[PDB]
């Protein structure tokens, strides 16, 4: 009653911009239409620490040249701890482009000291172990697209692949790494497909030597880097001679789209695999404000009192306190993990958030129809590949 | 070009002398156009102020390899950590002179990160022979519930793997007890009186003041310490001839800060002479990527071999533990520790002294207890 009054009964998740608003309003609504997300009729707001000084919201378009920011890091970090203790804001999610922005919001999350999240394109070479700090990539590892690929050979039994490159450049290190983890599967001959052939007989040529030769050494086979239009050239001249399933086993050892992934042109019985849903900035956003609604609900539940009110009362002065309300909201971050609209979000490290991609692995198989039309044999989370049917 | 090599070290004398090196470094090398800075960081006593200073200081002058300082206080690893994390992965690996802690070997974080001194587990791998030439067909281990007491449990049971020993039984003590004999009686139904623990001062004094008064130091019994417990308030009660072990060169910050000079002084005419030389990263937050020189620094770095410094025979390589040290073994005789063996970290020589076992025995202690009440 007394947390709830004081605090207004919501909690509030800071959002600060070194240089994602329909994003954080989107996570935002998100988080407060389904009840349960956080305890005690918790309703989640955001609260953005923008360059600009304090003063009302005003609805008018202002365009103006925004000069650099300054050199001196003391004022932008006295304002944005003064903003936090002004608005409560139990985390701060920062929008970093850089490596130093990344490591100036590290900074502030732990001289105000609360926890920050720091949403990154890619991932970064980390240093600092400071736990306060965490940062969310965007774009997963590739290898675990491989590890879909890899699934395959985990569960068709077939100890015989062969590799089919389109481009010389391609990164088949992740899928080497993942096929030669398991001594069951075996390495076969690799087939190049290279893009420098003036004339299409030569590639049809070469195409169909290597499919004679991998007929009798392997009976499945993984393309590797080969567009939609690659793939359904090799296909093609596959199937001119006469080289259809279940003769060879083919599979997309590169991420597939599932609006491109037509059905015609494509043999019977091929398999492909992709991401279950393209995952964009607002759906990492969405995932982040759902873990940090559930992890504040969580410090609540033990709580109240510290995870309503932070502990940085003051700007400028620090108290010596061996647990704080960021350390206690640090450690249930950390212990957090959930299947967001992403994939599923979970901590390794105690300082990475990791959003392992569902990967849905489809086979072209029969339809209703009876034309050809991809059927999803199974998803795999977190390289554990579970069957549909 | 400009070559910097910051340096965190305590007092105005270690700051002097590091920067005295530096100078002669350059005479001392016959490069020209490379020249030698001096840069010396306070030891700040603050664990969340040294990353600020460090960046602004450290960071911002973007000097080659920075040089941590052993802690002020008698146990504290707070002083290279700041050190090993503020660097750690930014393509600039720390050097600490005395880097003992057997927990920083693993690589798991702070990569680029490298020991100037063997650990106390690596003489583990020196104890076995030591427990070879000795005889010593079983014996009995304590280990306390450390890190540090862990990695050396496991260094020396894969020492004792070789020749297919168990040895015997290892009870797994805790940091911090106070009372650990009855802990110990399960000792006393051990055959064996070899007793090999490797903790802190604090949690060896335990044992030592029940040992006694349980009678366990007396002839026959053979008690084996390391370094760490060898001196401090655990020897306030250590029985009189105890097998202990030290190290040689343990205080010399200077020479091993000279060393380490000497090394970079190669190696950075080693590292300015291939394609690819990138300077390293300018501002604490000015850097938004990784160094472009990565791996093939550290390799370079961990590559050198020549007669230069007093330890001399510098062979860092694999993970960074230190190899090849000298060892020197002083018996606790009256409470006064007298070296009488120095083991050239490959073979022990012990000089012409004699050795008397635990509790007044001057003869070699057998660790065998027959004639036992079968049932």
């Amino acid at each position: 009653c007394q947390i709830l009054k004081r605090i207004g009964h919501a909690v509030r998740v800071g959002a600060v911009h070194l240089q994602p608003r329909d994003a954080l309003l989107f996570a935002v609504d998100n988080l407060n239409r389904v009840e349960g997300l956080l305890p005690y009729n918790l309703s989640l707001e955001v609260v953005m620490a923008i360059e600009a000084g304090l003063g009302d919201l005003p609805l008018l378009p202002f365009s103006s040249p925004s000069s650099p920011w300054s050199s001196d890091p003391f004022s932008f970090l006295q304002s944005v701890c003064h903003t936090v203790v002004v608005q409560g804001v139990s985390a701060l999610l920062a929008f970093p482009q850089s490596q130093g922005e990344m490591m100036e919001l590290d900074l502030v999350s732990l001289v105000l000291h609360i926890p920050v999240i720091s949403i990154v394109r890619h991932e970064f070479p980390r240093e600092s172990q400071n736990p306060l700090h965490l940062q969310l990539s965007l774009e997963n590892s590739l290898s675990s697209d491989a590890d879909v690929t890899v699934s395959i050979l985990t569960m068709n039994n077939w100890y015989n692949f062969s590799l089919l490159l389109c481009q010389e450049d391609w990164n088949i290190t992740d899928f080497l790494l993942l096929t030669q983890n398991n001594s069951k599967f075996h390495l076969g001959s690799i087939i190049n497909i290279t893009a420098n052939l003036p004339s299409t007989q030569d590639l049809l040529s070469f195409l169909q030597i290597q499919l004679e030769s991998i007929k009798n050494s392997t009976p499945t086979v993984v393309m590797f880097g080969c567009d939609m239009e690659s793939i359904r050239r090799i296909f093609e001249i596959t199937t001119q001679f006469g080289v259809m399933p279940p003769e060879l086993r083919w599979v997309l050892g590169d991420s597939q789209n599932v609006e491109e992934l037509r059905t015609e042109g494509l043999p019977l019985g091929l398999i492909a695999h992709g991401k279950t849903t393209q995952s964009v900035f607002e759906h990492y956003v969405q995932d982040a404000m759902e873990l940090v609604a559930r992890a504040v609900a969580t410090a609540t539940m033990i709580q109240p009192e510290l995870a309503l009110i932070p502990s940085t009362m003051n700007c400028m002065e620090v108290e010596t306190t061996n647990l704080t309300s960021g350390q206690y909201l640090s450690r249930f971050l950390a212990n957090t993990t959930f299947r967001g609209l992403s994939g599923s979000i979970r901590v390794k490290g105690s300082t990475i958030v990791s959003s392992e991609n569902n990967f849905f692995i489809w086979n072209l198989q029969h339809d209703p129809m009876g034309k050809p039309m991809w059927t999803r044999l199974g998803s795999w989370q977190g390289g554990k590949i579970v069957m549909d049917y | 070009k400009i070559v910097n090599i910051g340096a965190v070290l305590s007092t105005r004398k270690h700051e002097q002398m590091f920067r005295e090196a530096v100078n002669q470094a350059n005479k001392r090398h016959g490069s020209w156009k490379i020249q030698l800075n001096a840069t010396s960081v306070t030891h700040k006593p603050n664990a969340i102020q040294m990353a600020l200073s460090v960046c602004e200081d450290l960071i911002s002058s973007q000097v080659y390899a920075i040089l941590v300082s052993h802690p002020p206080t008698p146990n504290d690893h707070f002083t290279p950590t700041p050190v090993s994390y503020t660097a750690g992965f930014y393509r600039i690996p720390v050097l600490g002179l005395t880097t003992r802690m057997s927990i920083y070997s693993d690589k798991s974080i702070h990569l680029s990160f490298l020991r100037t001194v063997p650990p106390y587990s690596h003489q583990s791998s020196v104890w076995f022979e030591m427990m070879r030439v000795y005889s010593w067909n079983h014996i009995i281990l304590l280990v306390s519930d450390d890190h540090e007491g862990r990695a050396a449990q496991k260094r020396l049971e894969t020492l004792l793997e070789e020749r297919e020993s168990k040895a015997e039984k290892v009870l797994q003590f805790d940091p911090g007890t106070k009372n650990v004999t009855a802990l110990l009686m399960e000792a006393k139904e051990l055959e064996a009186r070899v007793i090999i623990l490797s903790a802190s001062e604090d949690d060896a004094a335990t044992v030592y003041r029940a040992a006694a008064m349980l009678n366990m130091t007396g002839s026959g019994y053979v008690w084996l310490v390391g370094e760490r417990e060898i001196s401090g308030n655990a020897l306030r009660y250590a029985p009189d001839g105890i097998l202990g072990l030290q190290l040689i060169n343990g205080k010399n910050e200077s020479a091993h800060i000279s060393d380490a000079v000497g090394v970079v002084a190669q190696a950075v005419h080693e590292l300015l002479e291939k394609e690819n030389i990138t300077d390293p990263p300018r501002g604490c937050v000015g850097n938004t990527n990784i160094w472009k020189t990565g791996p093939l620094f550290k390799r370079v770095l961990m590559s050198s071999k020549y007669a230069d410094g007093v330890t001399g025979r510098v062979e860092f390589n694999e993970d960074g533990d230190r190899k090849f040290a000298n060892y020197s073994i002083m018996n606790l005789q009256n409470r006064k520790l007298v070296q009488v063996g120095i083991y050239n970290g490959t073979h022990v020589i012990p000089n012409d002294r004699k050795i008397i076992w635990p509790g007044g025995e001057t003869e070699k202690p057998r660790g065998y207890q027959m004639s036992t009440r079968l049932k």
